[PDB]
């Protein structure tokens, strides 16, 4: 019967590895939350980047021609040298 | 038959010394933790239940059940029937009920029931009950007027474990002071469970009136007043030494 007791004692030998697995499973289930975080960061930090990187980050969809008709810097609406 | 005990013949099972290393090989396999795993999609996910899926089943082997009787060298009698069911019912009966209590020992039989499946020499209370649970076993202990029974209902595959756990209640029980004190709660619950069943309550009244302050009359449940004075691990152990034995 000590044999039975040995197994019943040993069934919990690897507690540290089981608790690590549980927390990894939690971390796995949080990974999908990146799909909303990373874009939201770039959305807020877009204006910090330079014009050249703004274009790459958007795959060319944004460029200087896409700056508003009334750009926040009035002297640079329609380009760095103005409209004409 | 090698031994006749109280009118019945038993086959004597001899004690043998085996290494823990060799018996471990025969213990049923089970895990408490599942740390990773091998993914495998449910193959029958698209198979309706009306379509049989099992093929090449071994032919059944049916045997007429017969009751077989054996006895260990310590004097413990073993009686078993196999109806070839898939769930087993293991029970340990001890010839120590309320009728054997002296007036100063009132309620001690019930107290033994209350401390059942607590810490043993080689297993803590929590580990005993969590094992019985993870293996899907149900059971408990009931103290009567003539006997006390420890029963466990289990899937037959896990009998090696269940037998050990049941026997440990009578072989090397650690009646630790603070674990026994935690069992005082069960007395009030027992009284409520008895009084709820009106037929059984009226039966308890009958026996107490029929046999006045003697064997069968002796109350089946301990009271929660003056009886708690000797609701102690030491007192329980002395009671067990008097009545609990392999021969009974
Ligand atoms: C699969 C196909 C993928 C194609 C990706 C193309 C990306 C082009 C980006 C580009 O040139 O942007 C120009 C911009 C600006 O460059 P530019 O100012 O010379 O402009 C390009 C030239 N014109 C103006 C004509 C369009 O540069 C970038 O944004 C460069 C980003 C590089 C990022 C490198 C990350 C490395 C990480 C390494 C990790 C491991 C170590
Ligand atoms: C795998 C695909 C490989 C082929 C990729 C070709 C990329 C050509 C980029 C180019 O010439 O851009 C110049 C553009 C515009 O050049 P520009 O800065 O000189 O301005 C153009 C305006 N004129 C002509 C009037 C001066 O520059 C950029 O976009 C710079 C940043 C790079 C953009 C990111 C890398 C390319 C992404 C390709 C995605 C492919 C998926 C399909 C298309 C999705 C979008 C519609
Ligand atoms: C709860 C948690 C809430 C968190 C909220 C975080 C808010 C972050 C906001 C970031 C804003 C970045 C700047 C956006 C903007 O409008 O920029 C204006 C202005 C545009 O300047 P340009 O002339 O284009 O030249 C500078 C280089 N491009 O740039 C800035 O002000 C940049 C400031 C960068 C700060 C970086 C902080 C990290």
């Amino acid at each position: 019967t000590l044999a039975v007791y040995h197994r019943l004692w040993g069934m919990t030998e690897q507690f540290a590895a089981r608790k690590k697995w549980g927390w990894r499973q939690v971390y796995h289930r949080m990974l999908p939350f990146q799909i909303a975080l990373y874009p939201s960061l770039m959305w807020y930090l877009f204006g910090w980047f330079d014009d050249p990187y703004k274009e790459a980050m958007t795959l060319g969809i944004w460029n200087v021609s896409k700056r508003s008709l009334y750009f926040w810097d009035p002297l640079r609406s329609g380009g760095d040298k103005g409209w004409y | 038959g090698k031994s006749t005990i109280q009118g019945t013949s038993y086959n004597v099972v001899k004690f043998q010394q085996e290494d823990v290393s060799e018996v471990v090989k025969e213990v049923p396999h089970f895990q408490f933790y599942y740390i990773g795993g091998e993914h495998k999609d449910n193959k029958y996910r698209d198979v309706p239940l009306d379509i049989p899926v099992l093929t090449e089943a071994p032919p059944p082997q049916l045997k007429k059940p017969e009751m077989k009787f054996s006895v260990l060298e310590n004097g413990m009698r073993i009686v078993s029937v196999d109806k070839q069911g898939l769930t087993s019912n293991l029970g340990l009966f001890v010839h120590a009920g309320s009728r054997f209590e002296t007036p100063a020992e009132e309620g001690l039989s019930h107290m033994v029931e209350c401390v059942a499946f607590r810490s043993t020499a080689h297993l803590s209370h929590l580990r005993t009950i969590k094992t019985i649970e993870v293996l899907g076993m149900n059971g408990g202990c009931q103290a009567g007027r003539e006997h006390i029974m420890y029963n466990l209902e289990l899937l037959r595959e896990y009998m090696p474990v269940a037998s050990t756990l049941v026997v440990g209640n009578v072989l090397f029980p650690r009646l630790l002071p603070w674990e026994v004190n935690a069992c005082h709660k069960e007395i009030k619950k027992a009284h409520e469970r008895l009084k709820a069943d009106t037929d059984q309550y009226v039966s308890e009244l009958l026996h107490q009136t029929a046999y006045h302050n003697n064997t069968l009359g002796n109350a089946l449940l301990a009271n929660e007043g003056r009886a708690l004075e000797h609701f102690t691990g030491d007192n329980i152990r002395e009671f067990m030494m008097k009545h609990f034995s392999a021969e009974r």
